[PDB]
């Protein structure tokens, strides 16, 4: 949805509210987001370790 | 070619407008000391222009 | 009509615990603390009681309690009742088809949201109707305004069927609403949670989400509220009609800027938080 970057994405447990698009963590950066057309979360890791 | 006169603007209000507001009054403005109470006169003017 | 046979009573004041914080953005956020600055109702604030108490042993102690008060940077408005009498309140800054004005109402139908300029009367009351012949309860009357003319906003929802009975015993439902105004934009935030007291404002904590936000754009000063009220043979005459109505109560308050802490659960949802300027610990 125009929100650019690199990772991997793995399935999620975390459920959001219906006027809830993606989460941020205490550094303010997306670490979850959901898939506009099959409506599930999704999780965000770096790649570089 | 006669002259189009249906856009409207406003001339004369007492406070500047907060973003993204609107008025449509129609109430008579005055601008001396002396009270209007409608009946626009020497110094009642009609808020509107076109 | 302007609802004759009333008294003329003190009113009554109260505090509210920890009510009235709402999520402050759409992000989904979760074991975190966080701070933030915004328009907070303050904790235990100076909330204003008003109530309407009907009781026919008691010749005329009948009141009902629908004044016009301010609109200061945003108001909370809460509600206790069992039997559905409040039903929308009225914005706007002079409410004499002068000026533009915003009408939210429930007429046991549908809801209907209107921007419009509007004539509206002194007394502003819905009314619902009791027969004997059958057990039913219907409404008979809707006198809120006498004009409407230039009308911007509109909105009416799809319909639904709603009861109208007169229930006995205790309050059973707490409903509550924050309303603000910014660049032209009208915001509400709600909660609905079941309760099963008599005669006060509840104490504790709940969080309220957003409902929606309507592009109004007017100046809004003032507000007043509706109310319904019951008829039946109980000596009629309009003005005077026997209107009994029910029993229910509400609360107001008042918005200011502050900063708070607020707390995330697990599962993002708010669960705590911290009021810095209330004291120094
Ligand atoms: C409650 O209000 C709604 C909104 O005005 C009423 O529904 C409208 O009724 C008029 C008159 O029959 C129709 O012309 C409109 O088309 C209706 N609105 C819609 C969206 O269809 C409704 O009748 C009112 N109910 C009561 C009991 O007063
Ligand atoms: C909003 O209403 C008040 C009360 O009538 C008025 O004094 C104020 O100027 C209005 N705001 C604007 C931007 O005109
Ligand atoms: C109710 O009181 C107001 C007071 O100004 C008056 O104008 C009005 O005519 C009265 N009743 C009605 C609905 O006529
Ligand atoms: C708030 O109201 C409760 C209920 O009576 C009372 O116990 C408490 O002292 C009040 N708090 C303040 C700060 O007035
Ligand atoms: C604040 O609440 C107290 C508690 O009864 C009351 O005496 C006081 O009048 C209230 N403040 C105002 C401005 O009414
Ligand atoms: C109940 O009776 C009233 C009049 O007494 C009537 O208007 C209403 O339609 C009736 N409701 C029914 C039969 O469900
Ligand atoms: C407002 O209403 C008056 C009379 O009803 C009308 O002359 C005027 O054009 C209207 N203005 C708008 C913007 O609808
Ligand atoms: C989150 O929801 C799950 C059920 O989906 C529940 O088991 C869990 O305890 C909740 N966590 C909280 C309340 O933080």
């Amino acid at each position: 949805n125009g929100l650019t970057g690199t990772g991997v994405l793995t399935e999620s447990n975390k459920k959001f509210l219906p006027f809830q698009q993606f989460g941020r963590d205490i550094a303010d950066t997306t670490d979850a987001v959901r898939d506009p057309q099959t409506l599930e979360i999704l999780d965000i890791t770096p790649c570089s370790f | 070619v006669g002259g189009n006169y249906n856009y409207l603007y406003r001339l004369f209000r007492k406070s500047n407008l907060k973003p993204f507001e609107r008025d449509i009054s129609t109430e008579i403005y005055q601008a001396g000391s002396t009270p209007c109470n409608g009946v626009e006169g020497f110094n009642c003017y009609f808020p509107l222009q076109s | 009509v302007n609802l004759t046979t009333r008294t003329q009573l003190p009113p009554a004041y109260t505090n509210s615990s920890t009510r009235g914080v709402y999520y402050p953005d759409k992000v989904f956020r979760s074991s975190v603390l966080h701070l933030t600055q915004d328009l907070f109702l303050p904790f235990f604030s100076n909330v204003t009681w008003f109530h309407a108490i009907h009781v026919s042993g008691t010749n005329g102690i009948k009141r009902f309690d629908n004044p016009v008060l301010p609109f200061n940077d945003g108001v909370y408005f809460a509600s206790t009742e069992k039997s559905n009498i409040i039903r929308g309140w009225i914005f706007g800054t002079t409410l004499d088809s002068k000026t533009q004005s915003l009408l939210i109402v429930n007429n046991a139908t549908n809801v209907v949201i209107k921007v419009c300029e509007f004539q509206f009367c002194n007394d502003p009351f819905l009314g619902v109707y009791y027969h004997r012949n059958n057990k039913s309860w219907m409404e008979s009357e809707f006198r809120v305004y006498s004009s409407a003319n230039n009308c911007t906003f509109e909105y009416v929802s799809q319909p639904f069927l709603m009861d109208l009975e007169g229930k006995q015993g205790n309050f059973k439902n707490l409903r509550e609403f924050v309303f603000k105004n910014i660049d032209g934009y009208f915001k509400i935030y709600s909660k609905h949670t079941p309760i099963n007291l008599v005669r006060d404002l509840p104490p504790g904590f709940s969080a309220l989400e957003p409902l929606v936000d309507l592009p109004i754009g007017i100046n809004i000063t003032r507000f007043q509220t509706l109310l319904a009220l019951h008829r039946s043979y109980l000596t009629p005459g309009d003005s005077s009609s026997g209107w009994t109505a029910g029993a229910a109560a509400y609360y107001v308050g008042y918005l200011q800027p502050r900063t708070f802490l607020l707390k995330y659960n697990e599962n993002g949802t708010i669960t705590d938080a911290v009021d810095c300027s209330l004291d120094p610990l």
